This record gives structure tokens, sequence and C-alpha cells, in this order.
């Protein structure tokens, strides 16, 4: 008669550096290319 | 600058205020904090207490230092560093064993005695504190209290045989004999999945050699608290003890101790289904100092 | 959404916690609003219990209504479904916590630090990703929205301090008013509020129970954490942190004390009075959860009305007599009234300092105290004194050197059958806070006993007792004395002279402290009384124990014309009407007498020059009468240092009863005028 | 390793 427990988490500390090869570096790296790619002064893939 | 997570402590403030504190103790000030000053001696109070016995520690060559907490409530620099001595034990005992070794080897450079130094850095100078505060029982430490320092009195009952404790596992690879030495981290041992080589890889050539290990004291003490209050309509009650190293087979049955240490409490495996832990989690106390 | 169907039921969460969340801010019957001021408290670190005064709602709610506006009944949703409520007011508190105005000095609980800890990380991380997306460039609430839905913050479950709980109704101003028996908590009332009234049993001790382990991973640098709602769990081994997730690099998890949260616990199976037992049937217990800063405060022998949710848990009996989903019951304890209270938790306040003052300045507190122990008990005067000094206590000493003298009263009621001697022990067990009524031979066949169990909570050896360890700092009440068998008569010998049972019996090396005030009521040898022998042969007790109790009333049993007539009708008109006959003194009910005993066991007076010298004088010719009597008929035996000691102590407590630091010349006189007429009715 | 920043608190 009791509930599912749940299981928190939180990041505390800096931890080993991300390599590149860490998909969430991958990750950040297109969101970034994403957001700056800049053609002719213009954000083309932002605006697109 | 950078106090560690989790805690109040500065590793850079916390040498430091112990240096200091080291460097200029004198017994006056503890006759002082006693409201004995009409006891005031001339010769021992103006000696450095811990200087002088930092010196017969090395020409003795014993590895542990005693210290008396009431001591550091004595200097005014380091009575913070007295609560932070309670409320972390763990980290702050190390500190101040770095900071023994440190003032140890900075006291024979700046001599220059003929003593050789070889010594005194590959030692592990240890230092065990005592005259923590008050007795407070165990029916009254709440469990937010667990991992400070407590002081216990009572009367030593029963004590247990030595008991081998692991400290570096010996897995050996059966295949191309990579014996690697594992160290174990908050008692834990993380087996190579497969060979550790990268020329040879066989998982199943690992079968850990339970002889050739390296283990260490540990003795469980049941101690009987005599504490100085006792509540309305409560028996005595048995506290489990867990020296270790040194300490083993010090303290006899029916010897009357006040012992000093960390309050620590640990999970209860219930055996009815393996690798499945109790809510409630057993209480006992790691010791550290026996007087 | 055919497997799971749906119910609409007349509960509005929403409504209801908008109720809440007014009621927090807006309540100010008890200049500041009451529950503001008190999280203010404890947002200084000072409280560490939000007690949420039903009352208060319920006076809330009367507001309301009264001006017209439409407010939801709280209070009765809060009884009928009490686990939710409990995370909805923690909720509601949450979010309404002010700030701290006093910072950590280096002297604050590592709790507390740990707290500030969190909450500083889990600001900073809100604030950076707000500055990232901000300064990406794509309102400020939409932000919000954005940062908060995409970063791992601790949750709020684990940067709170305080605990909660829910005082019951008063029955007066108005369910949970009225208590109920064990045997009447049925089924039907899971989930409730309910008042459990009886007898606390077996309390274990203080164990920490996880509530949610805390692990940390040193590849990712994160720490994970694993709520625990049940009596046993799994622990944690691979990383659940979403990046560690995501990567396949390995990660290993480690236990970290210091960062789980814990949680006091305590189990203390309270059972039934003996007034609630049915007729034929026999007392059954119930099981009791305290969690919190509720612990310690439930003893054996307490008679409380314990407040809790009465949560059911899964089944953990044989599976043969399972059948069906089997539930087993607790109450989650939330409030407990102890329905007599200790002389340790004493305390003056203006509340028991008007009734003392109405007391004393009325006058003649002696006597009113003496004739208020058992009105309906005619004529016995005397002994009424002695119960009441018993009840006082006298002063303990402790000399530097380790010495301890005693500071209590021992009372023996020898006397003819039929002289009311058993009715005084129970109504001083009726008066005294603790206590325990022994009997007999067969009953209580142990007072000592070296009973070493298991506790089922916690599997450490727990050491359990007799009477005289329950009636530790109370009254063990023993009723025929004489018929007791040797064993327990030489235990008592060290319960009554010191205060420790020392025990060597196999398994147990101990010493227990019993600090209990012996009461005893035993006939003298061959029933009544025989002038024919010797006072020291009909009392039978020997002299080393007869040494021991400082009064020792003899009670005899003699008719007589005129007082026999004055008893009987004492007696028909307490069978006619239930109440004692004179009108002359309105009797201290036993909870008015009960604060002004604690409040004159708060005081520790001490004796005099001229006192000394008149005490010891009085000794001295005391001796010397015993000496001179030894062996003729009206021996009661030699008087001894105890002798003195007693003396001593009835004048202690004797001087306790005016409320006076200093003893008196005239308590001594009157301590002595006891001692002497405790064997008047031999003549 | 487990070093953060001072800011927090004291
Ligand atoms: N002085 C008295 N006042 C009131 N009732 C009395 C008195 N003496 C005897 N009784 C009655 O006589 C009975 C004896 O009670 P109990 O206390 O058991 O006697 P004992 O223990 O002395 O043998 C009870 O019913 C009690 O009410
Ligand atoms: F006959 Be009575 F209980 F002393
Ligand atoms: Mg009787
Ligand atoms: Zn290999
Ligand atoms: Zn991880």
């Amino acid at each position: 008669s009791f509930d599912r427990p749940e299981i928190y988490s939180a990041p505390v500390l800096q931890g080993e550096s991300p390599n590149d090869d860490d998909n969430t570096e991958i990750i950040k790296s297109f969101k970034n290319f994403i957001l700056e790619f800049r053609l002719d002064s213009q954000f083309i893939y932002r605006d697109q | 600058l950078r106090i560690i997570w989790g805690t109040n402590v500065s590793i850079q403030e916390c040498t430091t205020n112990f240096r200091n504190f080291l460097m200029s103790f004198k017994y006056k000030f503890r006759k002082i904090l006693d409201e004995r000053e009409e006891f005031i001696n001339n010769t021992t109070d103006e000696e450095l207490y811990y200087i002088k016995q930092l010196n017969e520690m090395r020409e003795l060559g014993t590895s542990n230092l005693n210290l008396d907490a009431r001591n550091l409530l004595a200097y005014k620099q380091t009575e913070d560093l007295y609560h932070q001595l309670l409320n972390y034990p763990q980290e702050v005992i190390s500190i101040m064993d770095q900071t023994i070794k440190d003032c140890m080897v900075s006291l024979i450079v700046d001599n220059n005695l003929d003593y050789d130094l070889d010594e005194i850095e590959t030692k592990f100078y240890k230092v065990r504190p005592y005259n923590v505060g008050s007795c407070k029982g165990m029916r009254e430490l709440n469990p937010n209290d667990i991992d400070k320092l407590i002081n216990l009195k009572g009367l030593v009952l029963r004590s247990t045989p030595v008991i081998p404790d692991m400290k570096v596992a010996f897995f050996k690879c059966n295949v191309c004999d990579h014996t690697m030495a594992v160290e174990i981290d908050r008692g834990v041992i993380q087996e190579p999945a497969r060979c550790e080589r990268i020329d040879c890889n066989e998982p199943n050539s690992m079968s850990l050699i339970h002889n050739r290990c390296s283990f260490a004291d540990k003795q469980v003490i049941k101690l009987q608290e005599t504490p100085d209050f006792v509540p309305d309509g409560q028996t005595p009650h048995s506290i489990s003890l867990c020296v270790y190293d040194e300490l083993v087979d010090s303290c006899r049955a029916g010897d009357r101790i006040e012992v000093t240490g960390t309050f620590r409490s640990i999970p209860i495996r219930a055996n009815s289904r393996q690798r499945v832990l109790k809510s409630l989690y057993k209480t006992y106390v790691d010791v550290v100092h026996v007087k | 959404s055919a497997a799971l169907p749906s119910i609409q039921l007349p509960v509005d969460y929403n409504n209801l916690f908008n109720e809440i969340t007014d009621f927090l801010v807006t309540f100010k019957q008890d200049k500041g609003p009451k529950y503001m001021a008190m999280l203010q408290k404890v947002a200084n670190r000072e409280l560490n219990s939000v007690i949420i005064d039903l009352d208060d709602i319920l006076q809330y709610q009367n507001e309301k209504f009264l001006q017209g506006t439409q407010a939801d009944d709280l209070v009765s949703a809060i009884q009928q479904n009490a686990n939710h409520f409990t995370e909805l007011f923690c909720r509601a508190i949450d979010n309404n916590m002010p700030l701290p105005t006093k910072e950590i000095d280096y002297k604050d609980d590592v709790l507390d630090v740990i707290l500030n800890q969190r909450r500083l990380r889990n600001e900073r991380m809100l604030s950076d990703r707000t500055n990232e997306i901000r300064s990406e460039n794509l309102m400020n609430d939409a932000l919000r929205e954005v940062v908060e839905d995409e970063t791992e913050l601790f949750p709020p479950n684990l940067t709170r301090r305080y605990f909660l709980y829910f005082k019951p109704l008063s029955q007066n101003c108005a369910i949970s008013s009225k208590p109920l028996s064990v045997r009447q908590i049925k089924g039907d009332f899971l989930g409730q509020l309910i008042t459990v009234r009886g007898i606390i049993t077996r309390v274990s001790d203080v164990k920490p129970a996880v509530e949610v382990i805390a692990y940390t991973c040193d590849q990712c640098g994160y720490e994970v954490f694993q709520e625990v709602n049940s009596r046993t769990f799994t622990p944690l081994s691979e990383c659940t942190s979403e990046e560690c997730s995501q990567n396949q690099t390995k990660g290993q998890l480690f236990m970290s004390t210091r960062a789980s949260k814990f949680s006091a616990f305590q189990e203390c199976k309270i059972q039934e009075l003996s007034q609630q037992v049915p007729v034929g049937h026999i007392p059954r217990s119930l099981n009791i959860h305290v969690n919190g800063t509720l612990v310690r405060s439930l003893s054996p022998g307490d008679i409380v009305d314990v407040t809790g949710i009465f949560l059911p848990a899964p089944y953990t009996g044989f599976k043969a007599l399972k059948a069906g989903l089997l539930t087993e019951t607790y109450l989650e304890a939330q409030f407990v009234r102890q329905h007599k209270k200790k002389f340790a938790s004493f305390s003056l306040t203006s509340d028991v300092e008007e009734r003392v003052m109405e007391l004393i300045t009325s006058g003649d507190v002696y006597n009113r105290l003496a004739k208020s122990i058992a009105p309906e008990i005619y004529g016995n005067l005397d002994v009424k004194k002695a119960l009441l000094l018993l009840l006082v206590g006298g002063v303990d000493k402790r000399v530097g050197d380790g010495m301890k003298i005693r500071g209590d009263i021992n009372v023996c009621l020898m006397g003819d059958p039929g002289v009311a001697k058993s009715q005084l022990l129970k109504a001083i067990c009726k008066i005294s806070p603790r206590g325990v009524y022994t009997t007999g031979k067969g009953s209580s066949g142990v007072g000592l006993t070296a009973a070493v169990m298991k506790d089922p909570v916690t599997d450490e050896m727990i050491l359990e007792g007799g009477a005289l360890v329950l009636a530790d700092n109370g009254i063990c009440c023993i009723d025929e004395f004489d018929k007791m068998d040797e064993s327990d008569r030489t235990a008592i010998h060290e319960v009554m002279e010191q205060q420790t049972i020392s025990i060597s019996k196999a398994g147990i090396n101990t010493t227990l402290n019993a600090r209990t005030s012996i009461l005893a009521a035993a006939n003298p040898l061959y029933g009544r009384y025989n002038p024919r022998l010797s006072p020291l042969d009909n009392i039978n007790l020997p002299a080393a124990l007869l040494s021991r109790f400082d009064i020792l009333f003899l009670m005899l049993d003699i008719p007589s014309r005129d007082d026999d007539e004055k008893l009987a009708e004492h007696v028909t008109y307490v069978h006619m009407h239930n109440k004692q006959p004179d009108l002359d003194f309105t009797p201290v009910e036993p909870s008015k007498m009960r604060e002004y005993i604690a409040y004159a066991k708060t005081k520790r007076p001490v004796m005099s020059e001229a006192v000394n010298d008149y005490v010891v004088q009085a000794y001295i010719r005391l001796r010397q009468d015993s000496k001179r009597e030894m062996d003729s008929k009206f021996s009661f035996g030699q008087a001894t240092p105890r002798t003195l000691l007693g003396i001593i102590r009835l004048s202690q407590a004797l001087a306790k009863l005016r409320l006076a630091d200093m003893v008196d010349i005239d308590d001594v006189e009157e301590a002595l005028r006891l001692v002497r007429v405790s064997k008047e009715s031999l003549y | 390793r487990l070093m953060v920043d001072r800011k927090l608190g004291v």
C-alpha cells in the first residue's frame, strides 16, 4: 500500500573533464552551430 | 577560500590555524580556561607544550600524537577549529595529520638537525583527540549526530578476536598473469571486467587470491555504558566499539575506560534475500583514543 | 483509460491548497501572524517542528464563514485524509518560507550548513542557466519556466529542516476530539487522524531510519538520491545521472551517510487501559511509529492520548495466512498528551503560578493536601500525612567523596485486615505520576527481573527489569508485603537502602538504577495483631529490613462505640452519594495536588544550626530510649542512624511542603510527632 | 577533489 519511490539526481561538483567524443559535448557543439552560423551576416539556421 | 563540499572546512585556513596553535600553545592558557590561575606554574606553563611533545616524538620515534581538544578551546585563534573538529572528524583529523608531518619536517629543517629526514617523510603521523566535550549518553544521540566526535565511558564486557580487514585485493589474470592490485576505497573493491592488459583480454582470467591480499587489524569491543546521567527507567545499554590498527588488543574485559571516536551508522543486510538492506541503520562507534 | 477508471470526489485539492496558503498567511488570533512568526523562528534555526493547530484552522473557518465568505471545510478534509494534507501543508510552507536574518556562525548544526550549501548551489545553477539562455538571444516568465524545466535542482524535499505535525481539535471547543481504545480502531479508520488513549508498554530506543539515501558518482561529479518509503530497500550501483546515463563510460556509486536524509525513529506499542477492555477479554496492543522531534516523548508505563495517522503497511506474516492484499497497520504519531504530568517536566509558568497562589494564599496547605488523599477513607489522618511526605520526598545529598544519601522515604503500613490499607496504595498509584502496584506472591513474582530479551525493531539485546526499574523516580506500591518470597525481599533490601540493583546472573553483569520509594502494606504475623506477643514478633520483619522503613504505621483495628459509628456513617454516606461527606473543605483534585507536589519538589531546603542541635538531641534521646526498653513489652526496635536520617528526610519534606528553602524547627517537631505516633495506636 | 567555492555561507 505504498507509492513507488522516486530517484532524484543533481550535479554537485565538476568531475572529469567532458571529452570531445562525449555525446553531450557533441550536442552542445551542434546547438551552438545552429544558433551561431552566420551567412551574409544572417542567422540562416536559427531563422529557418 | 575553497571550503569543502558538505562541510565548513577550508584546508588552507585550518592548516594555518593548527600550525599557529602548535607553535604558540602554553599550558597557562588551559589554566586560564580552567580558572586555575592560582596554580599557574612558572616552569611548565612557560614552556611550549606541543613543540616539546613533537621533539620527544622525534627522538623516541613514535608516530601518534594525542591532542586534548580543550587545549584547542583554550587557544583563541583555534576556537572555531574545535567545533570544526567535532562536526567533521575525518577531514579535520587528516588535516591535523598532514600538519603534524609538516611541522615535524619543518622543525628538523629549521634547526638543521643532523637527524635524517628519510624516516620522517616516509612515516605516517596520526592525531588522536580526546576530552572532546561531555558524554550525553547514547539514548540522547539523535541521527543528526552521525559522523561526529562523541565521548563514551563504560565497562568493557567482551572483546572479539582479531578480524582481518581487506586493504588491497590481489586479482590474478589466469591467461597473461596480469596480477593487478586493487586498493579498497570507501569500503569498495572494483573488479576488472576483463583483463586490464590490452594484448590479453579474458574476463574469466580473474580469480581473486585470498591468501596474498594485504589485510589490516580490526577488533570489535562490546562496551556497556555507565553514563554520568541516566533517564528515568533506563536499563544499561551496550554499544559496539570498533578499534583499528594499533589499538587492537589494548582494552581487556573488565577495564573501565573512557573512549572517544566517530559515531557511525551502517546499513544492515536483511539476509533473507541477498543484497537487500534494512532501512534501520545499525549504530556503532569507531575508536580514535582510549583513556 | 479503461484499465484505470476515474471517480469524482467532493474534495478539490487546488481550492484546499489556496485555503491552506491563506490560513498560513493571515491567521492572527493567537501582533503578527502566528504561523508566519513560527516560520520566521524556523528560518533562524530555532524551531525544528511546526505544529499545525487544527483548532486554529477551525477558528479560521468560523471567521471566514461568519463574515460571509465561502471557505471549504479544511478541518474535516484533514481528518478524513491526513496523509496527503501533510504534504500539502509542507509544500505550502516551503513556498512561504522567509529568509534567515542570522547566518552560519561556525556553531550551527551540520544539517543546517549542508542545507544552506544545497540551497545556494541550486540557486546558482538556476541563475547560471538563466544567464546562458538570456545570452543566447533567441518575457522573464518564459525564461524562468524554461530554465526550471532544463535544470536538475536539489528537490525541496532535501532542503527542509523543520518537521510537520498536526494537533487534534480540543474536545471542549468542538472525531479526533474523542479518544478511542485500541479495540475500536477498526479498518474503517485507516488514513484518518485519530486519537488513541492507552498505556505505553514497550518503547524501543532511537535509531536512524533512512528516508532518502544519497550516493555520489565520482566520475560524473553528480549526487543521486534514492527515496525510501519501505521497511527494506535495494541499494543502487549504476549511475542514474542523466548526463552520466547517456555517456557509455562506466560509473560507480558510493553511499554518503552524511549526505543522506535520516529521521529519528521509535516504536512504542501502546495497549488498552483496564477500563476499556470489555468483560471477559484481555487488552490488546497497537504499534505506534514516532518520527522526527517526537522521539523520546513516550516512555513505558505512560497514560497518554496519542494522536496520529492510522496508516497501513504491507503484510509481513505467513503467506498461508495471507489471503488477499492483507495489511498490517500502525499509527504514525503526531501529538502526545500525557495523562499525568511527570515531575521532571514541571515549569513555573503563570498557569501553574495562579493555582499555586490560590492554594497557598488560602493556607492550611499541609492539612488540605493530607485530607485530599483518598477522601473516601475516613479517620486515617496520620497515615495520609505520611503518604503525602512519601509523595514529596526528602533531599538527597551527594558529598564530594562520592557518598550518596537516599533522600527518599519508605512507608510500611502494617495493620489488621480491613483497615483500608490496600485502598491507600491505589490512591497513591492514582496520584503519583509514575508507580507500580505489585502484590502478593504469584503476581509480580520477580519484582527484580533479570530479563535480557531481543528488541523486535533493532537486533541489539535490550535489558528488561521488573516493576522496580519501571518505578524509577516513582513509588513502587507493594501490596501483601509479608507474603512476598525471600528473594524479592532480599532484592528490596538493596532497592530501599541504595538506589541501585546489582545483577550478576548468567548473561548480565550490570547495575540497574532504581531510585524508587517503596510503599508497602502487609498484615502482621498470625493475621491480626496479638497483644500477647511482642510488637517485634507481630511485625515479623528482620531488624535489617525494618530499619530501612522511615515510618511503619501499625493501624490496629480496635472496636469502639463512637469511632466505629462515625466510620459507618462515613462509609454509608459515601455509598449513598459518591462524594466525600463533609462540606468543611473541598478536596484538592489529583491534578492540582500533583502540580503543587511538583512545585514543592523543585525546592531544596537546607537545615539550620539550631535545627541541627535539636535533631541531634532528639536522636540521642531516642537511642537512649531504645537502649532502655531493649527487651520491654513495647520494644519497637533499637534506634539506628537510619532513624536520624529519616528524621532529616521527613523534616526536609515538610519544609518542601511549605515552599521554603530553609528547614524550620516546627517542621522537625512535626516529623518527630509523626514518627512517634506511628506506633501510638499500639496502646 | 571535493573542493568548491567559499561563498557558500561564511
Ligand atoms: N477507614 C475506612 N474508610 C473507608 N473505607 C474503609 C475503611 N476501613 C475499611 N474500609 C473498607 O473496607 C474494605 C477494606 O479495603 P482494603 O483496602 O482492601 O482493606 P485492607 O487492605 O486493609 O485489608 C473496603 O471496602 C474499604 O472501603
Ligand atoms: F485484609 Be487486608 F487486604 F490487609
Ligand atoms: Mg490489602
Ligand atoms: Zn591477461
Ligand atoms: Zn555518474
